[PDB]
């Protein structure tokens, strides 16, 4: 039992992995998933950032 | 540095706009003013380069800023701004004294030019003039736009006036 927070009083904990290319990943679990539905396929590139502007 | 500007020429000349050093002659066709065009492109190019050269020296930076840490990264943290504002500290010095210096020697290069156009005439003119001190010569002999343009140019002729000029002195 945690303090609500939103009205809410269970919790996720949200974790994420970087798959290399020519790789596998494996899910197995018998409860308690909340299963990635889209992922992202990263282009990288140098000269970005991110900056907290008004 | 070199005792020509503020030293024994006094002030400068508003009325002379067509370059930083020149010449005011004043004979019996009228009075004007002339800028030195050697001189002043000499000068032209070495502030030119000292500004470029010097501006060069830093590459623009190309990265971006800002990292996020959580509460048990405080020694990350204090590491990233012990970085951070410790190499802002190191540019600002590093510009801000530049400058300092800089500006002295530039302004002392200025006065360098002076006193050497100031010479120049001097070697020119030898005996045929006379030193008042404010910055200029009175001459010995007559002399019109010819032999000031000749002055100007550096092709004075001493041996022409020479005779002339034993005779006032």
């Amino acid at each position: 039992k945690r303090p609500k927070v939103r009205d809410q009083e269970g919790r996720i904990n949200y974790y994420w992995t970087l798959l290399e290319p020519g790789d596998t990943i494996i899910f197995e679990a018998n409860g308690n998933l909340i299963a990635p539905r889209y992922a992202f396929a990263l282009s990288r590139g140098f000269g970005s950032g991110i900056i907290n502007s008004n | 540095l070199f005792g020509a500007i503020a030293g024994f020429i006094e002030g400068g000349w508003t009325g002379m706009v067509d370059g930083w050093y020149g010449y005011h002659h004043q004979n019996e066709q009228g009075s004007g003013y002339a800028a030195d065009q050697k001189s002043t492109q000499n000068a032209i190019n070495g502030i030119t380069n000292k500004v470029n050269s010097v501006i060069e020296k830093m590459n623009t930076q190309f990265t971006a800023v800002g990292k996020e840490f959580n509460k048990l990264e405080r020694r990350m943290e204090n590491l990233n701004k012990k970085v951070d504002d410790g190499f802002i500290d190191i540019w600002t010095y590093n510009a801000e004294l530049l400058v300092l210096l800089e500006n002295e020697r530039t302004l002392d290069f200025h006065d360098s030019n002076v006193k050497n156009l100031y010479e120049k005439v001097k070697s020119q003119l030898k005996n045929n003039a006379k030193e008042i001190g404010n910055g200029c010569f009175e001459f010995y002999h007559k002399c019109n736009d010819e032999c000031m343009e000749s002055v100007k140019n550096g092709t004075y002729d001493y041996p022409k006036y020479s005779e002339e000029s034993k005779l006032n002195r």
